[PDB]
């Protein structure tokens, strides 16, 4: 089981990007993917969640700005990011979530990719 | 393959007032959470104690669908461990509340230019309400120590007041329809699972 | 149970029903304003009557709540605000007589009409008839004639009636346990029960006096420059040392000296900073102007404005058959409804006015979570000052170049600085002495410090002492000069335009300190500075819950009204005024008069 | 949203010692808490779920306790590799999950 991130780089403010995560070692059609970003000081911050039945969740400051998606055939996770501001500079990780009943937790993350805006 | 009446709750023509919020018991049916997601964000969709993603393959005994209408700025009081008008006097949720809250704006449906006064809330009460307790009696609230004799006057006020929704209200005061799905897990077969 | 809980419950009831009825009345008034029809007038009148009756009933019911057995400051403030509203303390006969006095004030002021000699058919009203001739004509005789005719055909009709109004209002105020009606007006600045933030009602007079004493050199230099330029325009009409005539002050009353800019141009060879040509070239509409204003407002971190603002508020004149008032106003209908009412054109002045109204909307939105009685500025001057600081920031060339409204080839220089600063000082600096003298005169008349037989005699004394303005024709006691103004006749407190000014630069100079601005304060622009936005919003969200002293200190760091930022804002202008007036006499003598 | 806090912000301990780090929520959340460890240059790794249960494969020296508002994560014996940043995350409110500010555990 592994998760590999890609798509980070330097982009201009107000641009768009497509981050990708490749998952291996487990069935992609049984886990619910997440995108979590980390910045210095503010710490970790959940950014996106996608489940089995085509449902997408984002925070109030992120909803209407990003777009999560999944491909079970390719076992891949994608994140469209648009209207980028100066606060989006962060290290992004793709997360596999599993629930031991009523309790939900992030089992394993990837390696993360750094996105900076100038 | 009898789908649970979630369309009856969410697509109801007229929702109920918050002081007597419409509580519907859902049991012995296939729970169709499979279509509660493609309606896009409503304005708020928060599941406390559970996760929205894992709402397909978990068994529940009874589903309490509590439908009512409040304002936008006040739906934040629909949450465990919250204080406010709804929590104290209209609708209380326990600290151990396990369920979901679905809040969507209904300015198109629940507003009138002349004012939609059909929605009422209890503004005054002697004591705060316990979780899942409904009070419908409209006895005159006594503020002072002098008797009220059941007639409004000094320190004597009617407990129920009017939202009076109009389409030009702001987002915080627009008519938001709120459905609280309360999930109970007891020593029961819990016939509400869903494939 | 304690009386505090009873007061809290009654205040909750009043909050709810007052919110509902106020929204009803505001919606009816907005419908009338955007669409003047008989049915709209009837609906507005019905809503206003219901709102007023409810307010009177609630104040009457609240009068049996004693003030000093409730210890909560917010509850006490709301109870005092509600009890202060009810004026039903005297008998119904004299109350109705006083209402008749007020109605007579309004009708006589509104229907004032002056007929020129030898032609009692070609008569003009004050607006737009006499206002245009005051603000545009330069003929000494015509402006003098209009001045005397309007102050004689209306003031004489109001003088003894205004004395009766003063007597009745003094009786009502003493019936409300106040020293006079002036004490009643100063009660808006009163703070009690807060340790270290108390503000006695008599302290306002002393504070305003001290602030004017600090102002005086700047106003003296500006008056000297204006008088010198007018003497250049009128070689044989104004003495170099005498007071400025009252009929040569831009408008009639001399409230604003803006219209003298063409008579007081610093550099007549270079045009000022105007984006109207850029507005036409890029083909901007009202919606684009308001969207760029909202972009400016959100650049400093101010929150999103509801889409209902764009949906409901009319930005362009409907025209055709639908007639609407074209006065830019910011409507806070309550229950989350914020609108702007103005017939926007393709003009930079309309751009600045849109910014001012949008700042008013921001201020209204800030305290939307406060109780209904506290949903207002902490005093009478915070709201318009907060509205004006936004027009101050927007008008700077930095914002014009930031959003593409100004060509980058244009370079800011000290000439544009001087032009803009003098154009502002013709508005800010000019109105402060007039507001001071009018409010002080009304305060001491209410106190009774002026006997009636010396009203005008003293009214023109301050004009020769405070504003440095001499009347063109002497007036006896039959005249009533202050009643000729809209505010005095209609009985609106006028000090709110003084302190507001002294706030609009206290905030700005504070915000520029949070924006790390380098250079003159006139060139400061708070855009792209979230620190200044948060600092401002900290005071904006307070509303009337906290004392106005604490609200002011929340931004400026000082617990009292200050004018040092006002002088700092005009510091390069004040230095230029010193340079220009080093060879010109500064000061006015009361003995000099145009009629000698 | 539920604001989450951790204590102490900075911490130093020797190898083999026992350490306890506390986590506090703005409101009662029951036993819906998780503990993650993040070493420098690496992504955070799950340690504890449900605030009292052990993840598969993690050493038993990590333990979690507490319910309601106060939670504690205890390491009976400290290893040199334990120098990291520890995060507590509430799973009671979804999908807007929030993490703790992160407590730093060094090696003396
Ligand atoms: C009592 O309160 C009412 C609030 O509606 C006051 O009426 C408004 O007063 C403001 C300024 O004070 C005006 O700008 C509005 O136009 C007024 N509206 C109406 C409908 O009258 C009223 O002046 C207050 N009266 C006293 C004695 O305080
Ligand atoms: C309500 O009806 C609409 C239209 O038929 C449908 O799209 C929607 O899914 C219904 N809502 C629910 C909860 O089924
Ligand atoms: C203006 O009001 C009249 C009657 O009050 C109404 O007939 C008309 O439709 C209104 N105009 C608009 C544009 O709403
Ligand atoms: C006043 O009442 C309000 C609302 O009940 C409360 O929040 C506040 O703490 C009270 N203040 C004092 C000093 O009791
Ligand atoms: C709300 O404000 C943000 C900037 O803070 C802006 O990006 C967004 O477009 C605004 N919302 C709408 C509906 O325009
Ligand atoms: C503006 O600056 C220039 C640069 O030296 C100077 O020559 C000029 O006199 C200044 N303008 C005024 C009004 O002093
Ligand atoms: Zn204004």
């Amino acid at each position: 089981v592994q998760l590999v991130e890609s798509g980070g780089g330097l982009v201009q403010p107000g641009g768009s990007l497509r981050l990708s995560c490749a998952a291996s070692g487990f069935t992609f059609s049984s886990y619910d993917m997440h995108w979590v970003r980390q910045t210095t000081g503010k710490g970790l911050e959940w950014v996106s969640t996608i489940g089995t039945a085509g449902d997408t969740y984002y925070p109030d400051s992120v909803k209407g700005r990003f777009t999560i998606s999944r491909e079970d055939a390719k076992n891949s996770l994608y994140l469209q990011m648009n209207s980028l501001r100066a606060g989006d500079t962060a290290v992004y990780y793709c997360a596999r979530g599993d629930s031991s009943g009523y309790y939900y937790y992030f089992d394993y993350w990837g390696q993360g990719t750094l996105l900076t805006v100038s | 393959t009898n789908l649970c009446p979630f369309d009856e709750v969410f697509n109801a023509t007229r929702f109920a007032s918050v002081y007597a919020w419409n509580r519907k018991r859902i049991s012995n049916c296939v729970a169709d959470y499979s279509v509660l997601y493609n309606l896009a964000p409503f304005f708020t969709f928060k599941c406390y104690g559970v996760s929205p993603t894992k709402l397909n393959d978990l068994c529940f005994t009874n589903v309490y669908a509590d439908s009512f209408v409040i304002r936008g700025d006040e739906v934040r009081q629909i949450a465990p461990g919250q204080t406010g008008n709804i929590a104290d006097y209209n609708y209380k949720l326990p600290d151990d509340f396990t369920g979901c809250v679905i809040a969507w704006n209904s300015n198109k449906l629940d507003s009138k230019v002349s004012g939609n006064y059909n929605y009422l809330y209890r503004l005054f009460r002697k004591s705060n309400l316990k979780p899942f307790e409904r009070d419908i009696s409209t006895e005159i609230y006594q503020a002072g120590n002098k008797p009220c004799n059941g007639v409004a006057g000094f320190n004597c006020y009617f407990p129920l007041r009017s939202y009076s929704f109009r389409p030009t209200y702001g987002v915080g005061h627009q008519p938001y329809r709120v459905v609280v799905l309360s999930f109970e897990l007891l020593h029961a077969p819990a016939t509400v699972c869903g494939p | 149970s304690t009386i505090e809980e009873q007061a809290k419950t009654f205040l909750d009831k009043f909050n709810h029903e007052a919110e509902d009825l106020f929204y009803q009345s505001s919606l009816a008034s907005w419908n009338y304003n955007t669409n003047i029809t008989e049915e709209n007038v009837q609906n507005m009148n019905n809503a206003g009557d219901k709102w007023s009756a409810f307010l009177k009933e609630q104040s009457t019911l609240a009068q049996m709540y004693p003030l000093q057995e409730i210890q909560n400051l917010t509850v006490k403030l709301q109870l005092q605000a509600l009890q202060q509203n009810g004026s039903s303390v005297l008998s119904e006969d004299k109350s109705k007589r006083l209402n008749t006095i007020l109605n007579t004030m309004s009708t006589i002021y509104s229907t004032g009409k002056v007929c020129n000699p030898d032609n009692p058919q070609e008569c003009l009203l004050l607006e737009p008839g006499l206002n245009e001739i005051m603000a545009n004509s330069l003929d000494y005789n015509e402006r003098l004639w209009a001045w005397e005719s309007w102050r004689s055909e209306v003031g004489k009709q109001l003088r003894p009636l205004y004395e009766e109004y003063v007597v009745l209002k003094n009786e009502m105020a003493r019936a409300n346990h106040y020293e006079d009606y002036g004490d009643y007006w100063r009660g808006d600045y009163e703070v009690n029960g807060v340790d270290g933030y108390d503000y006695s009602r008599g302290q306002l007079i002393e504070d305003v006096e001290h602030t004017f004493e600090e102002i005086k050199p700047l106003y003296e230099h500006l008056h000297a420059y204006v008088r010198a330029k007018l003497m250049n325009a009128y070689p044989s009409y104004i003495s170099p040392i005498g007071c400025l005539p009252a009929h040569l002050l831009g408008d009639m009353w001399g409230r604003f000296w803006t219209n003298l800019y063409s008579l007081t141009v610093p550099f007549g060879q270079k045009p000022n900073i105007d984006v109207t040509d850029a507005m036409v070239d890029q083909a901007w509409d009202a919606q684009r102007i308001f969207k760029e204003a909202e972009k400016f407002f959100v650049s400093v971190g101010l929150p999103n404005m509801t889409q209902g603002f764009w949906e409901n508020s009319m930005l362009t004149d409907p025209g055709n058959v639908q007639k609407a008032v074209c006065h830019p106003t910011a409507w806070d209908l309550g229950k989350g409804d914020f609108r702007i009412l103005m017939c926007t054109k393709v003009t930079m002045d309309d751009f600045l006015t849109a910014h001012h109204e949008m700042g008013h909307i921001q201020y209204d939105m800030a305290y939307a979570a406060q109780p209904f009685l506290l949903r207002n500025g902490a005093n009478e001057g915070f709201h318009e000052a907060v509205g004006e600081i936004m027009s101050l920031s927007a008008a700077t060339p930095k914002h014009l170049k930031s959003i593409g409204l100004l060509s980058p080839d244009f370079q800011e220089d000290n000439e544009t600085e001087i032009n803009f600063l003098l154009k502002q000082a013709l508005t800010i600096v000019g109105t402060l002495p007039f507001t001071y003298m009018l409010e002080k005169w009304r305060w001491m008349v209410f106190k009774g410090e002026i006997p009636k037989d010396q009203w005008m005699k003293k009214w023109w004394e301050m004009k020769r002492e405070i504003v440095g303005v001499v009347e063109p024709v002497p007036h006896d006691e039959t005249y009533c000069d202050p009643a000729s103004l809209f505010h005095v006749s209609n009985d609106y407190s006028f000090i709110r335009y003084y302190t507001r000014t002294l706030y609009q630069f206290q905030f700005q100079e504070a915000l520029c300190q949070a924006a790390k601005h380098e250079g003159p304060l006139h060139k400061c622009d708070i855009s792209n500075s979230t620190e200044a936005g948060q600092k401002l919003f900290n005071m904006l969200r307070l509303g009337k819950s906290e004392p106005w002293t604490l609200a002011l200190e929340n931004v400026v760091g000082a617990k009292n009204m200050n004018v040092r930022p006002l002088l700092n804002y005009f510091e390069p202008l004040f230095t230029w005024l010193k340079d220009q007036n080093k060879n010109s006499f500064v000061g006015w003598s009361t003995d000099w008069s145009p009629y000698a | 949203d539920i604001q989450m806090t951790q204590s102490p912000s900075s911490l130093s301990a020797a190898v083999g010692d026992r350490v306890t780090i506390t986590c506090r929520a703005s409101q009662s959340i029951g036993s819906y808490l998780n503990w993650y460890q993040q070493k420098p240059g690496k992504a955070p790794k799950l340690l504890i779920y449900a605030a009292s249960s052990l993840q598969s494969g993690v050493p038993s020296r990590f333990s979690g306790s507490g319910s309601g508002t106060d939670f504690t994560l205890t390491i009976s014996s400290l290893q040199p590799e334990d120098f990291a940043i520890y995060y507590c995350q509430q799973s009671y409110v979804s999908p807007t999950y929030t993490f703790g500010p992160g407590t730093k555990v060094d090696i003396k």
